[PDB]
DNA sequence: ATCGGATGTATAGATCTGACACGTGCCTGGAGACTAGGGAGTAATCCCCTTGGCGGTTAAAACGCGGGGGACAGCGCGTACGTGCGTTTAAGCGGTGCTAGAGCTGTCTACGACCAATTGAGCGGCCTCGGCACCGGGATTCTCGAT
DNA sequence: ATCGAGAATCCCGGTGCCGAGGCCGCTCAATTGGTCGTAGACAGCTCTAGCACCGCTTAAACGCACGTACGCGCTGTCCCCCGCGTTTTAACCGCCAAGGGGATTACTCCCTAGTCTCCAGGCACGTGTCAGATCTATACATCCGAT
């Protein structure tokens, strides 16, 4: 029998074992359902996926093919939801979101 | 080790304060300031050392600060 | 000779220092400051350059967050310049 | 001693979707303290979730609820869709 | 004819309720705004009588609170009056 | 439409609870804005917590469970 | 022969223990960590109720109502500390006035 | 269960001559339950952290130094340490 | 300043009453004894990464001097918001039924923990080049003195 | 509303370099395949509390007038912060060296999970009763209009 990872057989890029495996010695629970790893790398993989796309959007917005801190901030700061998923975050050189206040500028 | 609260010289927390988005600066802005981040500082240190004689350490690592930080509220990413 | 006025070199600060992602802060002076503040919770302490380098982008971070407030306190108040009292109340209504 | 990370998985991400942009390793480390974060807190809701209707186990209804609590507005829907789907193409192998 | 200076009674009720310790909002009109909050989530859903109390205490002292940091934002810009913006300064420097 | 329920004096009263003087015409409706979001959170988490125990009334340990989620942890209903 | 008794302590040593291994915090707990928590429990507790009569006995009442255990979280630098993001249900607030305010 | 019976036993030993409503009881509770499941998981965290998988003395101690503030830490250990002297004695 | 009158709390004193503290039965969760095993204490060793020192460059900090523009005080207008009285309304309260569903009980099947092979995905170390940084040079743009 | 000179920033071009990426070897953790025990899924029952209804009482909300004091705009003043030039000064980078302690492994022993037996500490359950909520009368702290 050949054998087929869980992620492959979830259609998957995280791992579900590994994350079985950090579940079990987590100390979370006393039991681990089959399903709650593959749910939650899905998860995992989507958040993943979804910031990766704004980063590489603002990668591209300053002619840069590779991502940076600041592409990630940039980023988690422009869209609503990350920033509030990410609000209680700070990001290691990343800057903070140009604002000027609309009082602060020339009469 | 005298006095290294005046490292954080008046230049740096002007420009602190223009990353900020801060136009003009009052003269006592930067006493207030040194005061902020020692408060800031010594509270964040108190449970990194605090964690650093837990695991029977003589060296306060940076995932000890992280630890700090995100029993504060913080949580830093980036290192570790 | 050429003089900008009062309020344009400050906009140009505020536009280079938000572009960019620098310390601002000298490693030397933040680091010596460190360490006499942990002189006080234990003598002889060792510090890994991580360490230093985290409570120095957290430290900046966070006064950078004050000084947000400070001017939105400050303008608030309808004015421009920032004062203590600003930072005071920020702080107070922060939680601190 | 050999460390783990998600660095493969989210550069395996990333090559899905944008398939000719790269990553620094600050930006991975960040990433991979991202993913840190979210599963701990996730885990973390879903052990409180177990433990207030006196169950012993994590099943993937206690994960749906975490995200439906962690995660805000549409990446929540967005969240639970893509689980559902993962766990309906597991098991049907 | 006996009429009292404006803001005397003002600063009465203000004792008054800082020493009490009732509710301040009519329970029925509360709990129909609960439910009609609630219908949106979940048609047909019961609530216990200690949740509603529950959900009053908590909206009580959270909007307490946040009129204590709209006065400290009023007084800040030198007023006695609160306006709307100064709800909407307490609300943004308190991460709201 | 029971938002109109808490009435204007309702909220002088909150507001002389948190030691205010003088209280604008538009605070009024704000303070109702305000209400309304807060109890808006709050009755989210809530109905979720009792949607997950496969209940249908919201018991007090499930507003207890979303006001400490929130971070506003309360005293006295369990 | 009860643990509680035999650390001096009032608050259940037993309990404790077993709270803490169904509480999913480790694989395995120590023998002096109930001991220890317990012990750090009634001081608080103490601490709490000490002050809170306090407050009662200053009231003219011979009863602890929640009112007298928020004054007494809320009249303490480092109780109230401890308890910031906290609500006490009827407990209300404490009394004070802006100074600016007053005439 | 609940913590009744030891809060009224701890408010007899402060204050003889005084008791408690039944409202303040139950938030003596909330507030025991508070404190201890913030204790633990503290000690769960610093446990976890190093690796180890018992939760001592030790972590409590270092949990109870983390959560309470300054003052009221420093008799709070002092409490906790004698008990155990105690306990380890007889 | 100072007095008097008229409100709005203090203060004392009965008067119920219903939560609160005190007994009772019991039962189930804690205590005591004893065993197995593995988690952690303790020793010893390696090397790395932390600390201390020194020297040279130079970017940044400190200091001093205009000068204008912004904070602040002072006035006046007018309007919005308190205070209070009369009127309306719906909350509070006290009873009643009624039944939806929350909680508890008793099978029983499926599902997750557990253990022994088995091996392939992921990590460590190694070239390897190209994406981004650095340095000139020019164009374009922004600001401010001037009309 | 325009013109023009001076300073700032952006882009095009050339050059260099070191960090991300591909790759190979090698593990050890993920996978497969079985069993076993118990967790919760589900049907059944109970009983309780959430919901709806209705009448009465009256406390609270709403509306309308009126005065006034506070928000807000305007104006003058002066002082203090910003821009700029010049002179320290110590941050920074590169190199070198010594050694403390942070990771590792090996061994062992004792501390905790687990089980059985037994008992008493604490939780329903009931009940007397006084601490206090309410009411009513007298007393005086305070506020505001003349004087």
């Amino acid at each position: 029998a050949k054998a087929k990872t869980r992620s492959s057989r979830a259609g998957l890029q995280f791992p579900v074992g590994r994350v079985h495996r950090l579940l079990r010695k987590g100390n979370y629970a006393e039991r681990v359902g089959a399903g709650a790893p593959v749910y939650l790398a899905a998860v995992l993989e989507y958040l993943t996926a979804e910031i990766l796309e704004l980063a590489g959007n603002a990668a591209r917005d300053n002619k840069k093919t590779r991502i940076i801190p600041r592409h990630l901030q940039l980023a988690i700061r422009n869209d609503e939801e990350l920033n509030k998923l990410l609000g209680k975050v700070t990001i290691a050189q990343g800057g903070v979101l140009p604002n000027i206040q609309a009082v602060l500028l020339p009469k | 080790l005298r006095d290294n609260i005046q490292g954080i010289t008046k230049p740096a927390i002007r420009r602190l304060a223009r990353r900020g988005g801060v136009k003009r600066i009052s003269g006592l802005i930067y006493e207030e300031t040194r005061g902020v981040l020692k408060v800031f500082l010594e509270n964040v240190i108190r449970d990194a050392v605090t964690y650093t004689e837990h695991a029977k350490r003589k060296t306060v690592t940076a995932m000890d600060v992280v630890y700090a930080l995100k029993r504060q509220g913080r949580t830093l990413y980036g290192f570790g | 000779p050429h003089r900008y006025r009062p309020g344009t070199v400050a906009l140009r600060e505020i536009r280079r220092y938000q572009k960019s992602t620098e310390l601002l802060i000298r490693k030397l002076p933040f680091q010596r400051l460190v360490r006499e503040i942990a002189q006080d919770f234990k003598t002889d302490l060792r510090f890994q350059s991580s360490a230093v380098m985290a409570l120095q982008e957290a430290s900046e971070a966070y006064l950078v967050g004050l000084f947000e407030d400070t001017n939105l306190a400050a303008i608030h108040a309808k004015r421009v310049t920032i004062m203590p009292k600003d930072i005071q109340l920020a702080r107070r209504i922060r939680g601190e | 001693s050999r460390k783990e990370s998600y660095s493969v998985y989210v550069y395996k991400v990333l090559k899905q979707v944008h398939p000719d942009t790269g990553i620094s390793s600050k930006a991975m480390g960040i990433m991979n303290s991202f993913v840190n974060d979210i599963f701990e807190r996730i885990a973390g809701e879903a052990s409180r979730l177990a433990h207030y209707n006196k169950r012993s186990t994590i099943t993937s209804r206690e994960i749906q609820t975490a995200v439906r609590l962690l995660l805000p507005g549409e990446l929540a829907k967005h969240a639970v869709s893509e689980g559902t789907k993962a766990v309906t193409k597991y098991t049907s192998s």
